C-alpha cells in the first residue's frame, strides 16, 4: 500500500497534489497544465510547442546563460513536452534543491522574456525539426492518424504546426497563448519522492500566487470530435519495415467503458520478436504473429482525451509478402471481442491489469506524471483500491458488449507507412471488421 | 539494503511502501568472467528456458497471471537477473530464480533456435548507435581480455552448448549468487532464500583468467550507419574522484532545447554533435572516457580537438563555483542510479558479491579545485590513450593528431 | 496418434509385470516379422514425417544423425525399386536400432500439448 | 626499351623475335593519387566500356577475330592497361588506347551494371586470401593517407559517375601516361603513337595530396576465412638494400614439398604456415613486411616470436655465404620482375613517368654483410611499428608482445 | 516499331525543309487531338513497357525521373477510372513534355541491335 496522494489548493485555484517516498532522495516537482495544442486554432497551430522552446530562452531576471547555470548547479534536469491536451514542465533534483527548482519553474513560466531575437532565432530550429521527424517512424504513423481519424478538427492537427505559422508565430501571440491558457485553475503543482507535502504548498504560496484565474472556472479534465473513417497510404519502397496502424474511434478519460476498454486492448496485448519471452505469451494474436513470422512487433494501445480517444494496434512488419495476413489475423482478433470472448480471456487481462497499472510507477517521474494525468484529466487521483474495484467490475459479458458497439462492422483510420503493396485497399481492411460466420 | 545470509547465499532487501517488489539476483558471471566470448550474454539469454519442473512456456503463461515482468542484462561485472512482480508474489518469484539456477534444461534447439537469435537481436539494436559501438570498441582496445572481452556474443565467435553449460556451472553457483529484494520485506525473503536455494551447489568464485593490463592504442570500426568516437584513458588506480570529473566535463543538456553549460557541451556549439563523459570503475582498473556522436566526421573531428583540449584547460584551473557544481551533478547523478532498478542491483550486487562498500548519494565526497584539477592533469599526460573511431573512420581523428 | 500417447501406453505395459511377460516376447516377433531391418530401416526412419511437429523434431536432429538418416532413406529407396533386401551390414542389427528420434518428437510434442491446455487455463 | 617521345608522349619499346606483342598504357592514377577512395580501380574497370567510336561491345567482338587478350590492373602508384596481340594488328591496338583516353563515355548505367560489380567481385576474389587483407591493412597504418589509401573500391565507400569522371579528366592527359611496347618495333610505335595521341589533352601532373607520413599502430581485421599477420616497418629513406634483405630472409621455399633454409622458413618448422618476407618501395617512403598466414592462430603467434627474432639475428651477423645467396636471390628476383610484362610494364611506367632510372638485374648491387646487418638492425630497432591482425584477432599477436 | 526506327524516319524528315514544313504542323495538331497532355502524361509515358529493351531502358532512368514517372502513371490512371481530365498544374505543357525516356532505350537499342549484326558477322 503506497502513501496517500495529499492534495491542497490555493486562493487563485492552483492545486498542489504530492506523493512522499522516505526511501528516495531525488524528487520530481513540476507543473502539469491542462492545455496542449488542441487549444490554439488554425492560425496560431504550434504556439503551444513554440513556448516550449521559447520558456528556456530566458527571463525578466535570467538570462539564457543563467538559467543554464543555475539548473546545472542545482545538480539535477529540467523537461517539459507538449502534447494535444496537456503541457508539463518538471525538474529532477536532490531532496535539498526542491526550492531552487520550484523558483526556477515559476520564473520560466510566468517570467518568460520571449524576446523577438530568440522567437527569430527558435524560427529556424524548429523548421529544421519538421524535417527530421520523418526520421521517427512511429511519431509519423500516429501523427497522420490523428490528422485523418479527426479530420479538419483540432485533435488533427500536429503539435508542430504547419511551416507557415512556424515563420509568422510572434511574441503577441505566444504571450496571449500562454496568458489565456497558463490559468492558476488548469494548472496542477506535482510533487513525488522526498518532497514534504507542507512545504511544496508554502513555496507555491511563495511563487505561484500572482497567477491569473480564467474568467470562467470548469473544473480540470472538462473538455464534439466526429470521427472519420479513412486512410493515409505513405508508400515508400525503399523501406525495409512497413509500419501500419489501425484504430476506431475509443473511449476519453471519463467514459464508463474506460477500464472495459483497458481490459479489451490486453486481451490483444503487445508482441516483439526481440523479446525472448514474447513467443510465449498467451495472447492468440501473438501466437498467430510469432509462429508465421507475420510481424516484427505489434503494440495494442487504448488512446484517450477529454471527449473522444482511438483503440488500436500498430504493426511493424518485414514480411511485405503477407501484410495481407498479418492484418486480417489482427482483425479477426479484434472480431472474437464481439463474437467469442468469455471468462477465460477476460479474467486473464484482469490479472494482467491489476499488477500493470501499479508496476508502471517505478520512479518519482512516473509517479509525478501519474498524479499530473490523473488530476489532469479526472479532476482527482484515483487510489489503487478504487481501480482495482472498477477492475474487478469489468465481465466477460461487458466487453462483448462495448467490442459490438465500438470495433464490430466499425470504420477504421488506417495509415500505412513503407513497403505496403501488399495492404490491400480499404475496402477489403474494412470488410475484416466483421465476420460473415457470426 | 539489510545485508544478511540465507543458506550460503547473500541476501540483501530493503521494505518500502508500495505495492510492487524487484527481486533480482545478481550473479559474479559477467564478461570480464567470460571463459569464451559471448558466454555471459548466452547465459543471460539462457534463464527462464525450460527448467525441469517448469517450462519457459509454463513459466511466462503463470508470469502473465501474476502480471509481473522480467528484465535481464549482462556487465562486465554481472548477470542480473531481475523480476517485478505485486509483494504478496514473493514466494512464487524466488522459487522460480531457485529453478533456473539448480535445474535449466539447457538444450541444443533452445540455444538454436531461441537464446542465440535472440541475442543477435539485442546486439544489433544496441550497435544501431554508433556512441555504444565506440565505448565497446574503447574497452577492446584498452584492456585487450577481462574488462576487454566483449560483452555480447557476435556471429564471428559462436558459442556452444558445451561452452555455455560450463560457465554456468560455475556462475550457478552459492559463491557467484547474490539475492536483492527492493520493496521486500527482509525476513521474509530470507527465510525463501533459506528453503529454495539450500540445495544450490556451493561451487568456488569465478574469477578472471589472468590480471587486468592497460593499453592504448586505436580502433577503426567502419560502419555506414552513423559516426562516433571515443577518447579512452585507461586508469590503473581507480578513484571517486574521476566521477565528479566526468560529471564537471558533463555534455549533455540539463534543459531542454539547449547546449548545457559544462565544458563539452560547450564545445559542440555550432554542430550537431552530442557528447558524454562517462567514467567506469571496475575495481582493479578504470576508464574515463568521452564519446562524441554526430552526422558529420568533420564536425565530431572538430569537436573532439575542444573536448581534449577543455580536458586540459581542467587540468590548469577549476573555479570554486564550478568545484561545487561538480559535486552537485555528481551527489545527483549518485542518487538517480541507487534508484534505478537495474543500477541499484548491481551496486548491492558489488558490495555483497565482493566486498566494496556502496557509497551513499549522501556521502558523495566534496572535491576541492586543487583535486579535481589534479584528477584532469593526469589523464591529459596519459602514457595509454585510447581512440576508437566508428562510421567514416577515414574522416575521423587518429590518437596522435589529438 | 501421438508419439507421447505411444510411448506412454508403452511405458505402462513395460511397468506390469505380467503386461510385459506377455507383451514383449510379442512385440519382438512382430517386429521380426515386420522386416524393416532388411531393407537397412531404424524403427524411427519409418515414423510419418509430414506434420509441422515432425517436421520441427527433425530440424533438431544433430547434424550426424540427419545425414545418416538420409543415407538410410535412399539406401532404402534403391532396396525397394531394385525388390532387393539388404545384405550384411546393411542389415539392420537389433542393437542398432536405436530410438534416435523419439526425445526430439516428445520434446516438440510435450511443449504442443501444454501450450494447449494453457490455452485453456481459468484463473480461479 | 628504347625510351623516346611522340606527341608529347613518352613511349618505350623493345623489338623482339616472336610472333606475340604486348602494348601496355601506363597511368600515373594508381591510389596514391586517388581523389576519392577507389576511384583508381573504378577508372581501371572502366577502361575499354563504351567509347564515342566504338561500343564495349564492338571491341570484345573484335578482340576475338584478333585473338588478342586483355590485362588491367591498378597498383598504389599507377593503372596498367595491358593488350596482348600478334605484332602485326599493333595499329589496330594502338587505336583502341587512343579511343579508351580520348572518347571513353562514361555513363551511369555502365557503372552500376558493369564496372562497379566487377570491380565488386574482383576484391571480394583478392580478399579470400588473408594475407593480401593483412598486408593492405598494414599499408592502411602504416600511412594513413596517400600509400595508405586502399587499392580498390569497397562497399562503405560508394563511388559515383561525377568521381569518375574527374579523376579520368586529370589522368588521362598526356603528362600522365606511358605506352610501353614488349616486341614491338620502336620506330612503328612512335610513328603509331604520334598521330593517335595527338589529340589527347596535355593535362597537368598528377599529384599526391599531402606528403607522406609514416605511422606505427595496429589494425585488427575479424574475418572468418582464415588467418593472417603482418609484420610491417615503414620507411622514410627507401634503400636498395631492402630488396636483399627481404630476399635473404625469404620465407617460401625455392623446391617442392621443402620447408626452405631461409631464416624465415626456418621459422615455420613444426607448423602448417607460410610466411613471406617483401620490400615495397614507392620512391619516398618504403614498407618493409614480413606476412604470415595459416589456419591455426596459435601457430602464427608461434611464427611471429620466430620472425621477429630472424630479423634482430640479422641485425646481429649475417656470414659472407648468407650475403651472396641474399644476392643470387636477389638478382633472380629482380631478373623475373623484368620479364613478367605485368610488372614489367610498371617499372618502365616509373621511368618514363617519374624519372627513376631502372635498375637492370645485371646491375643489381651485391650488399657486404655489414651493409645487410646494418638495414635489419635499423628495422628491429624502428618506432612506428606496424602490426594487422586478420582473422580471429583476439588469438593473433599484438604489436606490443612482439 | 523500334523506337530507333521511328527516331531515324523523324530525323530525316525533320533534315528536309519541305518535308518538315508539311509534317511539323501536322504532328502539332495531332498532339493536340491525342489529348494524353489533358491526363498530366508525357508523350514517353505512353510507350510500351513490357519488352526486355523497355524494362532495361526503365531500370537505367535516374531515382527522381523514375519516381516522377511513376506519379504521372497513377495520377493518369485516377483520372481514368474518375472519368475526369487534368486541370491547372496538372496539364502538361507542350514545354514539360520532355523525351525523358527516349535516350535510354536508343542506347539500350544500339547494343541489341549490334548484337545481332555482330552474331551475323563473317570473316573475310
Amino acid at each position: 500500500v503506497s502513501p496517500k496522494t495529499r492534495t491542497s489548493n490555493l486562493k487563485n485555484g492552483l492545486t498542489i497534489a504530492s506523493e512522499s517516498n522516505p526511501l528516495v532522495q531525488t524528487a520530481t516537482v513540476g507543473v502539469w497544465i491542462d492545455a496542449g495544442s488542441r487549444n490554439e486554432n488554425a492560425y496560431n497551430n504550434g504556439t503551444a510547442h513554440f513556448f516550449e522552446h521559447l520558456a528556456f530562452k530566458g527571463t525578466d531576471k535570467r538570462s539564457q546563460h543563467q538559467l543554464e547555470l543555475d539548473i546545472e548547479n542545482m545538480g539535477g534536469h529540467l523537461n517539459a513536452y507538449t502534447s494535444r491536451e496537456s503541457t508539463v514542465y518538471y525538474a529532477k533534483s536532490f531532496k535539498d534543491d526542491v526550492p531552487k527548482s520550484v523558483e526556477i519553474l515559476a520564473d520560466i513560466l510566468q517570467h518568460s522574456k520571449l524576446a523577438e531575437s530568440a522567437i527569430d532565432r527558435e524560427r529556424e530550429v524548429i523548421t529544421r525539426e519538421l524535417e527530421e521527424v520523418n526520421k521517427q517512424y512511429e511519431e509519423v504513423v500516429f501523427d497522420h492518424l490523428h490528422a485523418t481519424a479527426f479530420m479538419n478538427q483540432p485533435l488533427g492537427r500536429t503539435i508542430l504546426g504547419p511551416r507557415e505559422n512556424i515563420q509568422t508565430i510572434t511574441n503577441t501571440e505566444l504571450r496571449k497563448f500562454i496568458t489565456e491558457n497558463y490559468t492558476a485553475d488548469r494548472m496542477v503543482l506535482v510533487g513525488a519522492g522526498a518532497v514534504d507535502h507542507d512545504a511544496l504548498v508554502e513555496l507555491a504560496e511563495k511563487y505561484f500566487s500572482h497567477l491569473p484565474s480564467s474568467q470562467s472556472p470548469v473544473p480540470l479534465g472538462t473538455p464534439i470530435p466526429n470521427f472519420v473513417g479513412s486512410e493515409v497510404r505513405l508508400r515508400d519502397d525503399t523501406m525495409p519495415v512497413a509500419h501500419i496502424a489501425i484504430a476506431v474511434e475509443g473511449v476519453s478519460w471519463t467514459s464508463e467503458d474506460y477500464y472495459t476498454a483497458l481490459v479489451a486492448q490486453a486481451i490483444i496485448g503487445n508482441y516483439d520478436r526481440a523479446v525472448g519471452t514474447s513467443r510465449h505469451q498467451g495472447s492468440r494474436l501473438s501466437n498467430i504473429v510469432s509462429e508465421n513470422n507475420l510481424a516484427n512487433s505489434f503494440q495494442s494501445f487504448s488512446t484517450s482525451y477529454s471527449d473522444t480517444g482511438l483503440w488500436g494496434i500498430y504493426l511493424t512488419s518485414e514480411n511485405t509478402t503477407q501484410i495481407d495476413d498479418l492484418v486480417h489475423f489482427t482483425l479477426k482478433e479484434w472480431n472474437r471481442l464481439s463474437t467469442s470472448v468469455s471468462n477465460l480471456q477476460v479474467e486473464r487481462a484482469k490479472s494482467q491489469l491489476k499488477a500493470g497499472l501499479l508496476l508502471s510507477l517505478d520512479g518519482t517521474t512516473y509517479v509525478a506524471e501519474d498524479i499530473g494525468r490523473q488530476l489532469t484529466t479526472l479532476g482527482r487521483r484515483v487510489t489503487p483500491a478504487e481501480v482495482e474495484a472498477k477492475l474487478e467490475a469489468v465481465t466477460e459479458h461487458d466487453v462483448r458488449a462495448w467490442a459490438q458497439k465500438t470495433l464490430y462492422d466499425k470504420d477504421i483510420a488506417l495509415v500505412g507507412l513503407g513497403p505496403i503493396e501488399g495492404l490491400y485497399d480499404y475496402n477489403r481492411i474494412r470488410n475484416d471488421m466483421s465476420m460473415m460466420r457470426w | 539494503f539489510s545485508t544478511a545470509e540465507a543458506a550460503g547465499v547473500k541476501v540483501a532487501a530493503q521494505d518500502g511502501q508500495s505495492p510492487i517488489s524487484d527481486l533480482s539476483v545478481v550473479l559474479r558471471g559477467g564478461s570480464r568472467y567470460a571463459t569464451v566470448p559471448g558466454v555471459s550474454h548466452i547465459l543471460e539469454k539462457f534463464a527462464f528456458q525450460n527448467t525441469v519442473p517448469k517450462s519457459a512456456l509454463r513459466f511466462v503463461r503463470e508470469l502473465e497471471l501474476f502480471g509481473g515482468k522480467l528484465y535481464t542484462h549482462t556487465t562486465r561485472e554481472h548477470i542480473v537477473l531481475r523480476t517485478q512482480f505485486l509483494k504478496q508474489d514473493l514466494p512464487y518469484f524466488v522459487d522460480a530464480f531457485a529453478n533456473v539456477l539448480k535445474e535449466t534444461k539447457f538444450q541444443q534447439f533452445e540455444l538454436t533456435e531461441r537464446v542465440a537469435p535472440v541475442a543477435e537481436l539485442d546486439l544489433l539494436k544496441r550497435e544501431s548507435d554508433p556512441a555504444f559501438t565506440a565505448l565497446e570498441a574503447a574497452h577492446e582496445v584498452a584492456f585487450r581480455t577481462g574488462l576487454g572481452n566483449s560483452v555480447y556474443a557476435q556471429g564471428y565467435s559462436p558459442v556452444t552448448l558445451e561452452d555455455v553449460k560450463e560457465f554456468a556451472r560455475q556462475v550457478y553457483a552459492k559463491q557467484n549468487v547474490a539475492v536483492v529484494g527492493n520493496n521486500v520485506v527482509p525476513a521474509d525473503l530470507q527465510q525463501l532464500v533459506g528453503t529454495a536455494f539450500a540445495d544450490l551447489q556451493e561451487g568456488s568464485k569465478v574469477t578472471q583468467a589472468g590480471t587486468t593490463t592497460l593499453h592504448g592504442g586505436e580502433a577503426r570500426v567502419r560502419t555506414s550507419t552513423g559516426n562516433a568516437l571515443t577518447i579512452a584513458l585507461p586508469i590503473a588506480e581507480p578513484k571517486p574522484v574521476y566521477h565528479a570529473l566526468a560529471s564537471f566535463l558533463g555534455g549533455p543538456a540539463s534543459m531542454p532545447w539547449s547546449v548545457g553549460a559544462s565544458p563539452l557541451a560547450q564545445a559542440t556549439v555550432g554542430t550537431h554533435t552530442s557528447v558524454k563523459a562517462t567514467y567506469h570503475n571496475y575495481g582493479d582498473a578504470g576508464l574515463f572516457a568521452i564519446t562524441i556522436k554526430g552526422d558529420s566526421p568533420a564536425e565530431i573531428s572538430q569537436v573532439a580537438h575542444k573536448a581534449v583540449q577543455a580536458l586540459k584547460d581542467t587540468g590548469a584551473e577549476v573555479t570554486e563555483e564550478q568545484a561545487a557544481r561538480a559535486y552537485a551533478k555528481s551527489k545527483f547523478a549518485a542518487a538517480e542510479a541507487f534508484e534505478n532498478p537495474d543500477s541499484s542491483a548491481s551496486v548491492i550486487g558489488m558490495e555483497l558479491l565482493s566486498g566494496v562498500s556502496r557509497i551513499a548519494p549522501e556521502n558523495v565526497q566534496k572535491f576541492t579545485p586543487a583535486e579535481l584539477s589534479e584528477a584532469a592533469a593526469q589523464l591529459s599526460a596519459s602514457a595509454k590513450p585510447v581512440v576508437a573511431a566508428v562510421g567514416q573512420v577515414h574522416a575521423l581523428p587518429f590518437a596522435d593528431e589529438l | 496418434a501421438s508419439i507421447t500417447s505411444v510411448v506412454k501406453t508403452s511405458e505402462l505395459i513395460l511397468k506390469s509385470p505380467l503386461l510385459s511377460k506377455i507383451v514383449v516376447p510379442l512385440a519382438k516377433t512382430y517386429v521380426k516379422f515386420s522386416g524393416y531391418r532388411q531393407l537397412g530401416f531404424k524403427m524411427n526412419d519409418l515414423i510419418i514425417e509430414e506434420t509441422p511437429n515432425m517436421q520441427l523434431a527433425l530440424r533438431r536432429l544433430p547434424p550426424t544423425e540427419s545425414y545418416d538418416r538420409v543415407y538410410r532413406l535412399i539406401r532404402a529407396t534403391q532396396f525397394s525399386l531394385s525388390h532387393k533386401l539388404a545384405t550384411g551390414n546393411d542389415i539392420t542389427k537389433p542393437e542398432e536400432d536405436d530410438h534416435y528420434l523419439i526425445p526430439y518428437i516428445l520434446d516438440v510434442e510435450a511443449e504442443a500439448f501444454e501450450k494447449d491446455a494453457l490455452d485453456n487455463l481459468e484463473v480461479v
